[PDB]
């Protein structure tokens, strides 16, 4: 479990990184 | 031969109307496979298919035996057919699970939850399940659920699917009189029809005569749940035996048979489920923003009317009168009970039992140590401003004293009952000369102390 | 611990992916 | 291909979860005699998941069961290393 934990972390710290990009970017433009 | 002269059965001969399509009727068999009266002038004849069921494949192999009953059947001929040709008690309980036609999936340990929580409090009342009969939905985790436990059918699980006679495929495969027909668990994934759930014990297909459509059974299954209600227990106190309402998921319609359930007499408690989705998310919802009961705001009130129309894809005006039969299941918000995970529906189903049953607390609490349930006695026999009859709570700790209950003598001690008021030299004699219990090596040794005293 | 955790971790991968769904139906409309 | 020649494949590549997602197909026609010819090679080839597994899906031993049929599985070759031979023959020459 902490196998399959560890992959899905670094796939979900990733889509944060992703989420950070696209607020900042919807924050942009208004 | 009883279940022939006994019970009918009916069968489509209509004047074949066309509507949609040429081959099907309005009974929406095939036109050249034929051989209530309004529109398909049925015939009624007797019966056909009844005896046992043999499963092969799906699992273990299990006899699940079945009787074909017309749909406008009186329950009092059916209840003998439970109880003297089919050779099964009176239940302890019945639990009647509803939910949706379509099949869904829930979360993982939900269905574990589910699983494990069903089945023990099956096993903790002897209680019989009341499904919809086909391997569909809620019932494709009834029987899954199943899977989990198996084992103790000789404690009478007693899992009786009341299902349509016309959507069950292979019909004809299943005509028999009191003969063993193999069936199978093949599901044909091109054919609208759907097979029973495999790992069921009774049967009720009920032919309204149609085939391929639903509500040949809504109306036999609640006569027949309101008539073993009137049955009296086997305490003959002056209750019948409890009928609680399970619910997962399930659509719009589901939240009409709620209020059916709790405008009747005598009110049937309702137990919900949470993250399945669907009508049993929107009736959670409602339950713990809801203040004093039908008192809902405005600001919820359209937060409620606008996950209606997504979930449930709805309009305006029939998301608001969905809204106003919710409301009107609000006024009885006390015989409702939410479980929520995060434990099981042990604890749910008990509960519900608990405030369906509106007997008396020492009478709850002897049904508590009948369970050996400790929790439920806690949360729900000692509320807030229950009444406690002088010398009941002592009869109680007797009785806990005498069953061998230990976290029940914690319980009476923790909710008063000193223990000096408590003794006599009498109650210590009737505690000291008891049966129920463990084996007791006191007898052969006060045996040989009154022989070698004298 | 990490039974729960296990199951947790795959509602909010889920309700994830929802985020990146409903954050790309916002930036797509402005 | 015949589904009877997919389960003996199967057995060839020992792997017992491929049959049950996929040879036993809602709907797949199955040969008189074929089922017991696969158990017999699943019994002779020492395959117990596969033996569970036609178990599962049909396949009763009441009427599996035939006196040649458990004498040819009784003189069968392949498998593990059998002992029966040397203990038979040294039965045969002390009976006479």
């Amino acid at each position: 479990r902490v196998e399959n934990m560890s992959m899905r972390l670094e796939e979900v710290n990733e889509r944060e990184h992703s989420m950070k990009a696209s607020l900042q970017t919807v924050d942009i433009r208004l | 031969s009883w279940i022939e002269r006994a019970f009918y059965k009916r069968e489509c001969v209509h004047i074949i109307p066309s509507t949609k399509d040429p081959h099907r009727c309005c009974c929406g068999r095939l036109i050249g496979q034929h051989v209530w009266s309004i529109s398909k002038h049925t015939q009624l004849s007797p019966t056909d298919a009844f005896g046992t069921i043999e499963f092969q494949g799906g699992g273990h192999s299990n006899k699940a035996m079945y009787v074909r009953v017309s749909f406008d059947t009186k329950p009092d001929l059916l209840l003998h057919l439970m109880t003297k040709e089919w050779q099964l008690e009176l239940p302890k309980l019945l639990i009647s699970v509803h939910g949706g036609l379509q099949n869904f999936e829930l979360q993982p340990k939900l269905k574990q939850v589910f699983g494990k929580g069903l089945i023990k409090a099956a096993m903790t009342t002897g209680a019989w399940i009341f499904t919809g009969g086909v391997n569909t939905g809620v019932i494709r985790h009834v029987g899954d659920a199943l899977k989990d436990h198996a084992s103790k059918s000789r404690g009478k699980i007693c899992t009786i699917g009341i299902a349509p006679w016309g959507i069950v495929e292979n019909q004809e495969d299943l005509i028999g009189r009191d003969v063993v027909r193999p069936y199978q668990t093949m599901s044909n994934p091109m054919s609208k029809l759907t097979v029973l759930n495999s790992m069921h014990s009774h049967f009720i297909l009920a032919d309204n005569g149609t085939t391929g459509k639903y509500g040949a059974e809504v109306k036999l299954r609640r006569q027949l749940e309101k008539h073993i209600s009137l049955q009296k227990i086997n305490t003959r106190i002056g209750q019948g035996v409890p009928v609680v309402a399970l619910i997962v998921e399930g659509g719009p319609n589901v939240i009409s048979i709620v209020l059916e359930y709790l405008r009747d007499t005598p009110p049937v408690p309702v137990v919900v489920c949470d993250g399945s989705g669907r009508a049993s998310d929107i009736l959670a919802f409602g339950h713990k923003y809801s203040e004093e009961g039908g008192l809902i705001n405005e600001s919820l009130r359209d937060q409620l009317l606008v996950t209606i129309q997504k979930t449930f894809t709805y309009t305006r005006t029939q998301a608001q009168h969905l809204f106003i039969i919710l409301m009107e299941c609000m006024k009885k918000k006390e015989l409702i009970t939410v479980f929520r995970m995060g434990q099981d529906i042990d604890l749910a189903i008990l509960t519900a039992l608990l405030k369906g049953a509106n007997a008396s607390a020492p009478d709850q609490l002897s049904l508590a140590l009948a369970w050996n349930r400790v929790d439920i006695a806690r949360s729900q026999i000692f509320i807030y401003g229950q009444q406690w009859p002088v010398g009941s709570l002592e009869q109680a700790m007797l009785d806990a004293l005498v069953l061998d209950r230990v976290d029940f003598v914690k319980l009476l001690i923790e909710n008063g009952v000193s223990m000096h008021r408590f003794l006599t030299i009498s109650r210590l004699e009737e505690l000291y000369n008891t049966r129920h219990g463990p084996s007791n090596t006191l007898y052969h040794l006060v045996r040989d102390v009154k022989k070698r005293e004298y």
